[PDB]
């Protein structure tokens, strides 16, 4: 009988996926040629906001154990894959978070008070100011692919020179709607970057689980869009990895698919690993480097604090919805229905 | 016990006219709004 | 000019095409093809490429697209080869598209227009005629439209593309061509959630929407025959109902029934009751009946004739009404 | 054995799957982690990972899942684990399963059970709580069956699970484990299409399911010591609909209510009213008001409170009805 | 600044996934190699259901024309990848259809006049005999996709060694339920065989606005299996494609992903004319004398015959009435349709 080359087709594919990376646990350069150009106060702001980030996590699982804070996804040990990749957009570009990624959009120009009092469940919380080009953090998995195209078409037919950026899970690559979204881009040629933060993990499902495939990335591969698998724990290698994708794109060439490997340090919403965190890395890197210090970082960790305990004051005093507000927002043009509930309900407020 | 539409049975009420006390002359004995008047009347 | 249903929606696309840049027009063949029903026909070739396109076949990625479109700037006016697919794309206009101006609470806003064509008596295949505008209709953020009109598609569907939030706009099948209409040449609009009394009656009040409008005029003027004057409202917007015009007619006749093509776990006909039990009770001389198809799934295509309700199916729902 | 509706639901899973080896679980997290709310807690460690097994992350997949193993003589119990997420799986549900015994002529059957929590008052963030069971309702082929107590709860899942039709179990949130109540053990069942009267009354019928029933039962409390007795009738089954309980409690109380969390233009109470007003129109002394939500997205989690109908909802429609 | 390979990663991947062909178009064996392992008989058979499903074809065009049939999808050009195809599997093999795809389910149980009901629009069309393993034609595009992942689980756990085989075209490739369909089959290690018949055509959409990948076989690689691109016109490489994912799939291998190229004679001045899959086997048969006019014209002959017979059970089939459409809904009937169904009983008495 005949035989097919199946296992070397898997291999053989797969490894046009390695893993992409330039700062090991150390802090030591491994990939000279890949280091993207940053100045030493780039590198310190992008370190900051790390930091920041890391803090904000903190405190969050705090407030949120607390009552002050509802709905919250854990993101520590995500900076690199998160920050990192932020680092890399231009205020022009447009975002489309999941959601966990409320730090991706709180550094693009969201307040930090909007993004607690998303958590809360209110909407001014999503009301982004004009200019900043975000949309909330979506819930329905996958989702925010293929919205990610029509937003990259769009810009594309406007011809701005930006891109739209979005993210999703491990588990999430399994959505029709993850692969619906890659596929569209590709097809129109549209500037988008679709990132994969894979922490191996799907709430309590492991990525093996999810597919058989070897690589996340090579998902790409069905778009026949490139594909980059990233140290999720590498700031370097992630920044350098987005820049890449955004720089095809605003050329118009298309958009990328980048899968980075990473962990959340838990839970939804292991010592070996704190080895591979990125600040530590990172740390060291810039210590060499003699562009960072104690004082620096215990600077910014204060920063973080002070500012976090104002945003939950904000958030506190900003009005309770009222059903009215709630259906004032539903239409530009409310219907007959809508007309009719809103006074009820505006007596109902009278008194 | 039963028979009559909502505008028969809330004009009764209104009336005072305790709709159990109307025969009626509607299909299968329904009370009609004229069996009501008609209370009143004799 | 006198045109066909179909014709006169044609004509009102072109007219939004022309008068806001930001129109666009895509989905399944819809582009060079100008459409499986020829409703986008010469559009393509008159606005170009970059304003009707075709798409990858994919109804959930057709959503995201517009959706993403319109958080750019665009007036996107997307299309559903057949409704009965809608299924592959209800979380972006349930879920998504018909919650985003609540949601961003106005930051965001979705001037979308959904066109899909539904509707039985061609046998079509599976899946191609059902009625689910029932299921758009009870989620809030969109606004149903129905025509049954080649007047009334042309000014509704204006109407619809101005709008700047999420509007389902069904074209039914049988109606594409089944007749010809005068309708004014350039633009018009007519307000969405308002019904029009397709003929005026006294003695019940039958309410439509779709292909059983006509069903309705024709069980009207059999009824005129025999001394039954019955009034047809024709709703042209399921989701609001246009309840002062629906209410106002069921006060000047006593009686009514809401007659639909869907099944009767189905459609809207369902709604329309329990708002005339709600404010016109007392001006009920009989109990508000409905005609509606059997509770199974939509007829294999043989099957059609014998169970899709018709005028037959509505006089005597009428008869048992002016009888009760 | 005091159990909460949450042990009644694993219950009732438990005795299945050890009464027919065909029944399978699975699902997002509902292996190893026991489910997100603990519902099938224990069942893997019992019965094996080729009984109750995780699948990827894709609601559709997990439908056609369903479809496939059915089409293999299994009994499929699959889980959705947020009822706000059956967008993704529509066309299973509503497009493929519901129909295939129709769709075949019998030759094929699909003995499937989905469960899905929904339900607010527990803060969960956006489309986990809402009420969707409208949706389902309208599609032939489906039951769907909503329990509001631990014994409603296990012996419907049991029936459930033992149709050979698809049936949709929906699961309110704040329900699960927020009271405790005598539950039998051992396998029992209660009739699908079967209402249940949770309160004899005599002045007005309150019809209410899912957490809308135990604020029909506080609101009856209040209203005795006002001189009105309200007869409280549970749907434990919103399609199809328990006529034969409903209208009998209709024509002797001769006033009604119908009472859903869902937002007014969503749900079934339309439904239930159109039924009243079709077969006992001529018992009503005022018309059947609906108790339900504003027509809004469902409510940021902060606005639960203001928005979501409760007792004091219940008790003033209860009132206006009883004055009109 | 330094850049990617992403041009380099493209051409790659590319590389993996070369056209299979084992005839050309003159009949040559071009890959003797892969030549699949069959019998003179088994060969004529092959031959006679392609010529056998083209008259089928031809007719059921005609027969439409005439209004004598309902919906129907032509085939003419695809029996390779249809015919040869379903000729690689067993009885015990579960197949699940698309809307175009009545030749595979015929000859793998489901009478000729039960096929011309489903045109039509008769519940009796999908009616399946039973021990006959097949859905009727799926309507919804890569519905059949994620359902044929559940029927491999289900043969799977039975332990049965049979596979679940179902078909899209090009245009499907780009829905949600393809990708979770092939992904769920791998994940989970299924016997399933995907196919993907690319007549580079979705109704008047050409495949490159579908997706800007090279090869639809290629999108196997996001579900972690193999994929297969075949030449759709050679009847043996169709075979000999499928037979191998046959193997790998009761072997517990999983599945495989197989994208046959092919052309559609019209429906739904030129080429491809010699590309025919008749064409080239039909050389190939005959350089080894195993087909013969006279044989063909009998399987021509065999063919409007059984469809004239066919036409006419449909014909003398009893029309449809609503209480059927009821009585196949539950199998224990609701109040609402016990309540219909006396309602129609009525009227039809
Ligand atoms: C369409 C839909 N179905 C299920 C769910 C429920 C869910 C929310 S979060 C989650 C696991 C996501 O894991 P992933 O690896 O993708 O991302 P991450 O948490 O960063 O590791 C699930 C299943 C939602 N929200 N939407
Ligand atoms: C979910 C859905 N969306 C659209 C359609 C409508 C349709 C029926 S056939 C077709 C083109 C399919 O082209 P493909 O190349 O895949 O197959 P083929 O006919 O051999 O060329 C479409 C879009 C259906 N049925 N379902
Ligand atoms: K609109
Ligand atoms: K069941
Ligand atoms: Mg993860
Ligand atoms: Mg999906
Ligand atoms: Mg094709």
């Amino acid at each position: 009988t005949f035989q097919f080359p199946f296992a070397e087709q898997l291999e053989k594919v797969a490894e046009q996926f390695p893993t992409f990376q330039i700062l090991n646990e150390e802090g030591e350069v491994v990939n000279e040629e890949a280091m993207p150009e940053l100045s030493d106060e780039q590198l310190k702001e992008l370190m900051r906001r790390m930091v920041y980030t890391r803090i904000l996590d903190q405190r969050s699982i705090s407030l949120n154990r607390q009552g002050r804070l509802g709905f919250y996804a854990p993101t520590a040990g995500q900076e690199a894959s998160q920050i990192a990749s932020h680092f890399a957009l231009e205020k022009e570009d447009f975002i489309l978070p999941g959601y966990r990624d409320v730090p991706q959009i709180i550094w693009h120009g969201l307040p930090l008070y909007q993004a607690f009092l998303f958590s809360r469940g209110h909407f001014h919380g999503n009301q982004i100011p004009e200019g900043v080009n975000v949309l909330p953090p979506q819930i329905i998995i996958g989702a925010q692919y293929i919205q990610a195209a029509g937003v990259a078409l769009g810009l594309k037919m406007r011809g701005k020179k930006a891109v739209a950026i979005t993210y999703t899970g491990d588990g999430g690559t399994s959505q029709g709607d993850f692969y619906e979204g890659i596929n569209f881009a590709g097809a129109f040629k549209a500037p988008a970057i679709f990132v994969v933060q894979n922490n191996r993990f799907a709430i309590s499902t492991p990525v093996e689980k999810q597919t058989v495939a070897k690589t996340l990335a090579q998902k790409a591969v069905a778009a026949g869009i490139p594909g980059i698998q990233v140290d999720g724990m590498d700031p370097l290698a992630v920044y350098a990895a987005v820049k890449a994708a955004r720089e095809r794109a605003i050329n118009g060439e298309g958009p990328t698919l980048i899968e980075t490997l990473c962990f959340r340090y838990g839970p939804h919403t292991e010592n070996e690993w704190a080895k591979k965190d990125p600040l530590v890395r990172f740390r060291k890197f810039l210590e060499a480097k003699g562009l960072w210090s104690e004082e620096e970082e215990n600077n910014v960790i204060e920063q973080a604090k002070e500012e976090i305990k104002e945003a939950i004051k904000k958030a506190d005093e900003t009005p309770k919805q009222k059903v009215t507000d709630l259906i004032s927002i539903m239409f530009e043009e409310l219907p007959f229905n809508l007309k009719e509930q809103y006074e009820i309900y505006k007596e109902k407020e009278s008194k | 016990r039963v028979i009559a539409m909502p505008s028969v049975r809330k004009y009764a009420r209104e009336k005072g006219v305790d709709i159990r006390l109307v025969q009626g002359t509607g299909k299968n004995g329904r009370v009609l709004k004229e069996d009501i008047d008609a209370f009143l009347a004799g | 000019a006198q045109m066909t249903m179909v014709q006169a929606i044609t004509d009102a696309l072109r007219i939004e095409l022309k008068n806001d840049p930001n129109v666009l027009i895509f989905g399944e063949d819809v582009g060079v093809n100008g459409g499986v029903f020829r409703a986008t026909e010469g559009l393509q070739a008159e606005f170009g490429e970059d304003r009707v396109f075709d798409t990858p076949l994919a109804e959930s990625g057709i959503g995201g697209l517009a959706i993403g479109l319109a958080l750019q700037g665009f007036r996107p006016v997307p299309e559903i080869q057949f409704f009965g697919f809608v299924y592959e794309v209800m979380d972006s206009i349930c879920g998504q598209m018909a919650r985003i101006r609540y949601r961003t609470g106005g930051r965001y806003h979705m001037p979308i227009t959904i066109r899909s064509p539904f509707g039985g008596g061609v046998h079509t295949p599976e899946l191609h005629s059902d009625s689910l505008e029932g299921l758009v209709a009870q989620q809030p953020g969109l606004k149903v439209v129905i025509p049954s009109t080649p007047y009334d598609a042309k000014g509704l569907l204006i109407s619809a593309i101005r709008d700047n939030d999420p509007v389902i706009f069904l074209e039914h099948l049988k109606l594409y061509r089944s007749f010809r209409q005068e309708v004014p040449e350039g633009e018009y609009t007519i307000p969405i959630g308002k019904a029009d009394i397709k003929r005026e009656g006294k003695d019940i009040t039958i309410i439509a929407y779709g292909a059983m409008v006509h069903e309705s005029l024709k069980a009207a003027a059999e009824l005129e025959k025999e001394g039954i004057s019955a009034e047809v409202v024709d709703l042209r917007t399921v989701q609001p109902l246009d309840i002062e015009t629906i209410i106002g007619s069921v006060e000047k006749t006593g009686r009514a029934i809401v007659v639909q093509e869907a099944q009767r776990q189905a459609g809207i006909a369902a709604n329309v009751v329990a708002e005339i039990n709600e404010r016109a009770i007392l001006s009920l001389e009989a109990p508000v009946l409905r005609v509606a198809a059997p509770d199974t799934v939509y007829p294999f295509a043989q099957a059609e004739s014998v169970w899709l309700p018709n005028f037959k199916d509505v006089i005597e729902t009428a008869k048992k009404v002016m009888n009760f």
